[PDB]
């Protein structure tokens, strides 16, 4: 079945750096692409970044850039989101979701986001 | 880039009796092939969001009948003719037709 | 680090001005080729029998094209084994043409060239070679359609697609196409056609000039397709680099071109008709 299963719970120092996994099974790994969020508690969903599983092109926002990087694993099927210099705003919970499509003549990203991931809470203090 | 504005923010409705969200976008949310693409979430508390309609009013696998969806251009409404006590959770509408999609504010469905 | 750029797509240029190519490409490839196999087969000489495997060879092209222009236009409502049949009749009809050419202009340089004692060798070549140098070639180029070729689904929409692991394959099999189909074949062509120009500069035309316009059409309709490969694998090994836009240009083109290509499958009858036979 299509799943995607993230890693646990971590509580982080400030000014230390977060990895945060996400593995993908029941579904061809590079004919997607996956997306990156995060919601805080009291505050809406809100956009963090994008990777190509299939060329690795990347995109982050422009409020978490500089401090986000994104990459991914063919041969164990995962993909991974390194942060660093946190601080105490980034306490949230981190969903990872299937977003876009790549092939060889279609390259689109306004299909996806069937499937996510339960969620890891990063806890700053 | 694209802001989208849900209402109203707290909806306490009662059992058997219908419920309306409606959000709006700043932009008129038409791709360039004509396509409309505006979903909604529901989220349950303690778990990662779960879509219910899709493409303004296509319905997902597994989700009842008794949700729908309408509204066009830039202004678009999620009903549920009959509210049910499964039904308590927050709900979002998503615009994904503009690079980067964006999230609704979010409204909570109190039974 | 590199920033992406994503397809565009309207409902104008693609889901109109696509679909009604395909069907005057079908309607006339169909009809032209139906009409140039039921006259030799069921009433010569041997241009003419390897026209006949040009045409049946330009009958499963034409087969193809009502798939594509359904998914042009609505959907792929078809499965995922009729996509791989797709894929695999498509490059056979692709890779099988070429090679028949280039039998065409080995049979015309022996025809000339030594017209001494040649009628042995070019019957051996042409019933016992043609089966075992064109067709299964072109069968055995086709693996990595078998394997590649996969239909998938997003939200409500299936689509027929090659899904590689990444953006190297797509190259590798670029560069694969423009050899098999461009180089080496012409290579043949134009060595056993100088060598007869050569031949006969001190010196049978009404069958030459018909040979040298066939291929003349048939290497002309296929040059720009070509060229936008090319440049589209030139920018995938990031040697060219000039933004997004140029990018996006480029698709546009090799669509273009790709629709004006896939007007090989009617020469022949047109060959037949205009010139008479
Ligand atoms: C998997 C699909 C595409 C079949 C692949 C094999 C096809 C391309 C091959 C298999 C045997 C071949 C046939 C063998 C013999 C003849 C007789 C000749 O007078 C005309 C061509 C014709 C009719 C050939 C056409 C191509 C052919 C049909």
């Amino acid at each position: 079945q299509v799943q995607l299963v993230q890693s646990g719970a971590e509580v982080k120092k400030p000014g230390a750096s977060v990895k945060v996994s996400c593995k993908a099974s029941g579904y061809t790994f590079t004919s997607y692409g996956i997306s990156w969020v995060r919601q805080a508690p009291g505050q809406g969903i809100e956009w963090m970044g994008w990777i190509s599983t299939y060329n690795g092109n990347r995109n982050y926002a422009q409020k978490v850039q500089g401090r986000v990087t994104m990459t991914t694993d063919r041969s164990t099927s995962t993909a991974y989101m390194d942060l660093r210099s946190l601080r105490s705003d980034d306490t949230a919970v981190y969903y990872c979701a299937r977003h876009g499509i790549t092939g060889a003549r279609n390259y689109y990203y306004h299909y996806g986001m069937d499937v996510w991931g339960q969620g890891t809470t990063v806890t700053v203090s | 880039d694209v802001v989208m504005t849900q209402s109203p923010l707290s909806l306490p409705v009662t059992l058997g009796q219908p419920a309306s969200i409606s959000c709006r976008s700043s932009q008129s949310l038409v791709y360039t092939d004509g396509n409309t693409y505006l979903n909604w979430f529901q989220q349950r508390p303690g778990q990662s969001p779960r879509r219910l309609i899709y493409k303004v009013s296509n319905r997902d696998s597994g989700v009842p009948d008794r949700f729908s969806g309408s509204g066009s251009g830039t202004d678009f409404t999620l009903k549920i003719s009959r509210v049910e006590a499964e039904d308590v959770g927050f709900y979002y509408c998503m615009q994904n037709t503009h690079w980067p999609l964006t999230f609704g504010g979010g409204t909570k469905v109190e039974i | 680090m590199k920033e992406p750029c994503f397809r565009e797509e309207n409902a104008n240029f693609n889901k109109i001005f696509l679909p009604t190519i395909y069907s005057i490409i079908f309607l006339t490839g169909i009809v032209g080729n139906g009409l140039v196999i039921l006259v030799m087969g069921y009433q010569r000489s041997m241009t003419d029998k390897y026209r006949l495997h040009l045409s049946v060879a330009d009958l499963l092209f034409v087969i193809t094209l009502p798939f594509w222009a359904v998914d042009a236009v609505a959907n792929w409502y078809f499965g995922n084994f009729l996509c791989k049949a797709v894929h695999v009749i498509y490059t056979v009809s692709l890779y099988s043409s070429v090679l028949i050419l280039a039998f065409i202009s080995l049979d015309r340089y022996l025809a000339i060239v030594h017209a001494t004692n040649s009628q042995r060798p070019r019957k051996l070549l042409a019933e016992k070679v043609v089966y075992v140098g064109v067709w299964i070639p072109a069968l055995l180029l086709t693996i990595p359609d078998f394997i590649f070729a996969n239909v998938s689904e997003a939200d409500d929409r299936y689509i027929c697609d090659r899904f590689y692991p990444n953006d190297l394959w797509v190259v590798v099999f670029q560069f694969q196409h423009i050899m098999v189909g461009l180089i080496l074949p012409g290579i043949v062509i134009l060595s056993c056609y100088c060598i007869i120009i050569s031949k006969l500069s001190h010196s049978k035309r009404k069958a030459l000039k018909t040979t040298v316009i066939l291929i003349l059409a048939f290497f002309a309709c296929w040059l720009p397709y070509y060229i936008g490969i090319s440049i589209d694998s030139f920018i995938l090994l990031e040697i060219i680099k000039q933004g997004c836009e140029f990018e996006n240009t480029v698709h546009k083109w090799i669509s273009i071109t790709e629709a004006l290509a896939f007007f090989h499958c009617c020469l022949n009858p047109i060959l037949y008709a205009f010139l008479g036979a």
